[PDB]
């Protein structure tokens, strides 16, 4: 859950 | 795709170079070659405002770039010349983005001789080309959802720029479309509707439904937030309170949807009933009250088609109470939106004009 938004926030960029 | 993007504000055409040029020759006493390589760049500057401001004509990366380099090319200007002192008056006049007037005074125009008015307007434009693009975008493509992750992001965090900056930038009150209060409610849409771009990207991407939910919950809390501000006010065009009305209903539907998928895959079948409740009838408010805005029929056969075999298999096999909702955990929230700071430079590969001055 954590780290599954850390991936998304990544993707972002 | 049922997005809110802003229109650009219209400005007039300014002569921009002879008045920078007569207001050079003045500190630097030259007889040309070396203090005109200065005055072109006031040439190049003024070009640069007509490419800028003067043709509102495609939704592409070229026009942002060129209204993004403008803003970058005043506000790096205002310090070289000591404007907080009179001199070298320059009028630009701007149209309010949102208030079309009457037929008694005209149009709503606003003239104020102030590199601050200038750039606040040019934000402004900024800020409603990037909502244009980002709500263009093919949403159904994962390149169109990150151009329109980062221009909604963009854009919220250049509407708030100007709610902090725009009063003490001008000399009178401004115009109410870049008004603090309007630019605020224009900055959190558009900060929801970026993260309603997150959603449909974890959507697309299959992500976990408990991740899902509390996406979706969150972009319900800003799009209720954004429609609160607009409950008592006619400021923005007529389609924005419905629209965020509905969205902030569709996305508590969303969360719920996912959500009683969760509770589904924990065997926890009441629950899941109790939630697909909840969201159908959201959703056939939404459906009822807000028609002429967006189409839900698809999530609302989806809905349906769920709580009908939840309850046929709860009624006959499983028997779990079905709780009220007031005794269902609340959904979390996950933000992953941010209103961008504006940092000049916003453009690419920016030079300055008078950066040797």
């Amino acid at each position: 859950e954590d780290d599954d938004i850390k991936q998304l926030a990544a993707w972002a960029t | 795709a049922t997005f809110i993007s802003v229109q650009l504000k219209k400005t007039s055409e300014v002569d921009l170079a002879k008045p920078l040029v007569k207001f050079i020759q003045q500190t630097y006493p030259s007889g040309g070659e070396e203090q005109a390589q200065y005055c072109r760049a006031a040439e190049e500057l003024s070009k640069l405002r007509r490419a800028a401001v003067g043709r509102p004509l495609d939704k592409h990366e070229g026009a942002l770039e060129t209204l993004l380099r403008y803003y970058d090319q005043i506000c790096s200007i205002e310090p070289k010349f000591p404007f907080s002192e009179n001199q070298i008056c320059l009028t630009f006049t701007w149209k309010d983005a949102f208030d079309k007037g009457s037929l008694f005074g005209g149009s709503v125009k606003l003239a104020l001789a102030s590199l601050g008015y200038e750039k606040s307007c040019v934000l402004f434009n900024c800020a409603a080309l990037a909502s244009q693009i980002a709500a263009e975008q093919n949403l159904d493509n994962d390149e169109g959802l990150k151009i329109a992750a980062k221009h909604y992001q963009f854009a919220s965090g250049a509407f708030l720029h100007i709610k902090e900056t725009v009063l003490s930038a001008l000399s009178r009150e401004p115009t109410v479309d870049i008004s603090p209060d309007t630019v605020g409610t224009l900055s959190l849409i558009m900060l929801a509707q970026a993260q309603e771009v997150f959603f449909l990207k974890a959507t697309r991407d299959k992500m976990k439904d408990a991740i899902i939910a509390k996406l979706a919950n969150q972009a319900a809390d800003y799009f209720g937030d954004a429609f609160k501000q607009c409950q008592y006010k006619d400021t923005l065009p007529k389609e924005v309170f419905p629209v965020l009305a509905a969205k902030h209903c569709i996305m508590q539907a969303n969360a719920e949807y996912h959500q009683s998928i969760l509770a589904k895959q924990q065997k926890k079948f009441g629950e899941e009933i109790a939630r697909l409740q909840h969201a159908a009838e959201l959703i056939k408010t939404v459906a009822s009250r807000y028609d002429e805005y967006v189409n839900v029929k698809d999530f609302s056969d989806k809905i349906n088609r769920a709580l009908a075999a939840a309850k046929k298999d709860n009624d006959f096999i499983y028997h779990d109470r079905v709780p009220d909702l007031k005794d269902l955990d609340p959904i979390g929230k996950a933000t992953l939106v941010k209103s961008t700071p504006v940092n000049v430079p916003i453009s690419q590969k920016f030079t300055d004009l008078f950066e040797k001055m």
